[PDB]
């Protein structure tokens, strides 16, 4: 998220046992990273190996 | 006041401001874009108009 020039990154890692589906369950996100840049972002891409 | 600090006798033209812009801006936002503002309804391209 990016509010008032603050980019917020909320994250979680979980060990799972599932092949092609998104797991049915509940999991809160701890707030982890905030970064005060101040830019207008419109598009985004991932990067693989 | 900062008259004796940076103002030059030839006119300190290092100090600029954005006068012509189509819309008022969101708080804590900056713009360094220098694109020519069509103050008339006639669209204009190139280097002036």
């Amino acid at each position: 998220k990016n509010i008032d020039g603050y980019f917020k990154i909320y994250s979680k890692h979980t060990p799972i046992n599932l092949v092609r589906d998104l797991p049915q369950g509940f999991s809160a996100l701890e707030p982890l990273v905030d970064l005060p840049i101040g830019i207008n972002i419109t598009r985004f891409q991932t990067l693989l190996a | 006041n900062s008259n004796n600090l940076d103002s030059k006798v030839g006119g300190n033209y290092n100090y600029l401001y954005r006068l012509f812009r189509k819309s008022n801006l969101k708080p804590f936002e900056r713009d360094i874009s220098t694109e020519i503002y069509q103050a008339g309804s006639t669209p204009c391209n190139g280097v002036e108009g």
